[PDB]
RNA sequence: AAGGGCACCACCAGGAGUGGAGCCUGCGGCUUAAUUUGACCAACACGGGAAACCUCACCCGGCCCGGACACGGACAGGAUUGACAGAUUGAUAGCUCUUUCUCGAUUCCGUGGGUGGUGGUGCAUGGCCGUUCUUAGUUGGUGGAGCGAUUUGUCUGGUUAAUUCCGAUAACGAACGAGACUCUGGCAUGCUAACUAGUUACGCGACCCCCGAGCGGUCGGCGUCCCCCAACUUCUUAGAGGGACAAGUGGCGUUCAGCCACCCGAGAUUGAGCAAUAACAGGUCUGUGAUGCCCUUAGAUGUCCGGGGCUGCACGCGCGCUACACUGACUGGCUCAGCGUGUGCCUACCCUACGCCGGCAGGCGCGGGUAACCCGUUGAACCCCAUUCGUGAUGGGGAUCGGGGAUUGCAAUUAUUCCCCAUGAACGAGGAAUUCCCAGUAAGUGCGGGUCAUAAGCUUGCGUUGAUUAAGUCCCUGCCCUUUGUACACACCGCC
């Protein structure tokens, strides 16, 4: 054997906590502080993601970029 | 990998897309009349075909 | 015609399904005591004659067994629905089939006669 | 219907070829229709000669394997139509029969 | 085998609609012949059905390249209660115009 | 050692050769990260093994689990799966990292237990196959002999291709092998039958002679199963039958078994297939979801992807192809085959007519054929008839090498193949050695099939042209039977 590369980590995820990303103000007043992926197959329930730089929809696979 | 690479090598012709209707192999291929069968898995059911010997 | 395949395949076809199902009865009633398969084809549909000794142990729970290969043999070659028929054939004079006795001495020295 | 049709029979066999094309044609000559004869069209011998070892150690040796197809054409032409009198096949295990019009 | 319930049930209600089921042995085959609007793989039914064989509900049958499971009688009522189905409605091997 | 018989894997008389040169290909060796490996008459164009990828088993890297099932943890407040952008990577492998979304009980972690393996062992095995050995050999029952291993049967002789037969006979009666058998070739103007085969005749035509022929000559021009609008089966096809038996004559012979010669006959020996007992540590675990045991099994010896290798070269050997030329090369014209294949389950890849473009390799439209219907009357090559050459390494030979053009493919570099123009190398018949072969045979010569996306210097078949020598022998190499000797029995490659 002797592999001259090391055994590679294989990815762990970060172990996400409870989602929690909205949030209601003075006894309910819903804000959707994510982004919402406007194709049929994302669908109106599902957020995208909120990059630093660009937004990704995790069904639509869409990334909208702000410049 | 994923889909995009695991099967991602063309098989359309040549010796790798062709394998005995039997076992499963790859050497000594019998494709006349579609017969598609190893040389030796003929030889083990051409009795049962109706190729026989007779000279 | 273009539909068709020419004869000389047709023949080679037939005689390759032929040993298919030979192949696959074999190892499937081979404590049963299998015989042979005997296949009458017609344009309207096919029969299939399974020649073996113990016809009432090849016959499952009425007939459950039967229709079990039955599907079986239709699934696997895709013929239209109910034209094929498997019928089960006991055998005349058991010791003059070499496939039955064959099977048999395998069954006792499996069993662990000397 | 005025029907003219073709019967082809194919087989591995000369004995049963040879007994359809007989009772056949026998059959026709009772119920009166005229038969166009039985043709006899050139056999064809399927050869496939290949290596008696599953090993390639040996002396050379090949095995040679024969299939022989034998086909017969009878054509039965009545003045009247002949579909509706002719049902019966009367064809054994082994041999294939195609029936075919004059048009095709 | 990380195949999901979508298809799961499908194969499943597949092999109790009759007692056997057939599959040529390629897992890379793109899609399995018969259910063919179900975009199922062959190698996730292939893995479900030998994971049914382990478990005792299926015997297996090998030809040249092709499995020929047979359902069970301990596979009846896993599949019934699996699918939620009263004991009424059976494989068609089972019983035939009676 | 003797006696008898036999064999072109033996010789004799010969033929063609091989060994000599160039090249192809297979081994050894060398080199290499790897040049994967088996095999050493009975290995070395063998593994149907003509490898760009695949194949692939080897090397350098990178992914995936395609680790069932049982148990225990883990968890819908989320077991866990995918994924855009940047880096990272050969890679547009979310492989990994930053980054957050998304699937939802299918998985994940651990323990047993799988499973897979072109990993090992053919000296653990099956099956197959090769060989002993395609020679004529092999075995029981009962009887006889022998204390017994064993022997007789199964043989002095004659005969045969043959323990094939006649005969002798302590043996009698059998069994396998041989033979018989099946396929094939040669004959049937005898039978059956034919618009997917034809022939003849007739009738339309086309052309020559038309001096004058005229039932003149040619037609693979068109018609007569278009249904009334000819017959027939010689030629083709394929079935049923016949036909050849040493039957007839002469001679030899115990006048038995048989042998030689001749007539009549298509044929007086057509070639194959199958092929006994016993055995080999013969070959294959790289044909198999044939397989025992061992090894490995998540940083994989599983599997997939990328690249390389299997081709690599101071050298040796084997199977072959091309030649060394005038019994020839080149150019043109004329004229002849038979096997057999052809569009696919997966699986994409068929054989091609004709028309147009290009000089060629090819390209583009239009068809036909799942086939005695189309390629195709398979217009093959050698050969034949004319032209040039002129005994020179020459117009022999076409190796090596440069430039360019197409085709297949995802990809042609270490050139896949094909085409064109250039270079024209060794080679002037080959030492010692050595192979194959007896009649449509050797040899010359092309054409199919297998392999095949692209492809044959290989192989398996087919036809075409077509001989010299021989009808014998045991000299060499071996084989069979009997006698004999043996200190061999792993059996003379022994033993000592
Ligand atoms: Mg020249």
């Amino acid at each position: 054997y002797t592999t001259p590369k090391k055994n590679k980590h294989k990815r762990k995820k970060v172990k996400l906590a409870v989602l929690k990303y909205y949030k209601v103000d003075e006894n309910g007043k819903i804000s959707r502080l994510r982004r919402e992926c406007p194709s049929d197959e994302c669908g109106a329930g599902v957020f995208m993601a909120s990059h630093f730089d660009r937004h990704y929809c995790g069904k639509c696979c869409l990334t909208y970029c702000f410049n | 990998g994923h889909q995009q690479l695991y099967w991602s090598h063309p098989r359309k012709f040549g010796q790798g897309s062709r394998s005995c209707r039997v076992c499963s192999n790859r050497h000594g291929l019998i494709r006349k009349y579609g017969l598609n069968m190893c040389r030796q898995c003929f030889r083990q059911y051409a009795k049962d075909i109706g190729f026989i010997k007779l000279d | 015609m273009a539909v068709q395949i020419s004869k000389k395949r047709k023949f080679v076809a037939d005689g390759i399904f032929k040993a298919e199902l030979n192949e696959f009865l074999t190892r499937e009633l081979a404590e049963d005591g299998y015989s042979g398969v005997e296949v009458r084809v017609t344009p309207t549909r096919t029969e299939i004659i399974i020649l073996a000794t113990r016809t009432q142990n090849v016959l499952g729970e009425k007939g459950r067994r039967i229709r079990e290969l039955t599907a079986v043999v239709q699934k696997r070659f895709g013929f239209p629905e109910g034209s094929v028929e498997l019928y089960a054939e006991k055998v005349a004079t058991r010791g003059l089939c070499a496939i039955a006795q064959a099977e048999s001495l395998r069954y006792k020295l499996l069993g662990g006669l000397a | 219907a005025i029907h003219r049709i073709r019967i082809t029979l194919t087989s591995r066999n000369v004995k049963s070829l040879e007994k359809v094309c007989a009772d056949l044609i026998r059959g026709a000559k009772e119920k009166n229709l005229k038969v166009k004869g039985p043709v006899r069209m050139p056999t064809k011998t399927l050869r496939i000669t290949t290596r008696k070892t599953p090993c390639g150690e040996g002396s050379k040796t090949w095995d040679r394997f024969q299939m022989r197809i034998h086909k017969r054409l009878i054509d039965l032409h009545s003045p009247s139509e002949i579909v509706k009198q002719i049902t019966s096949i009367s064809i054994e295990p082994g041999v294939e029969v195609e029936v075919t019009i004059a048009d095709a | 085998m990380l195949m999901p319930k979508k298809n799961r049930i499908a194969i499943y209600e597949l092999l109790f609609k009759e007692g056997v089921m057939v599959a040529k042995k390629d897992v890379h085959m793109p899609k399995h012949p018969e259910l063919a609007d179900k975009n199922v793989p062959n190698l996730h039914v292939m893995k479900a059905m030998q994971s049914l064989k382990s478990r005792g509900y299926v015997k297996e049958q090998f030809a040249w390249r092709h499995f020929y499971w047979y359902l069970t009688n301990e596979g009846i009522q896993y599949l019934r209660d699996y699918l939620h189905l009263p004991p009424e409605i059976v494989p068609a091997t089972l019983r035939r115009s009676r």
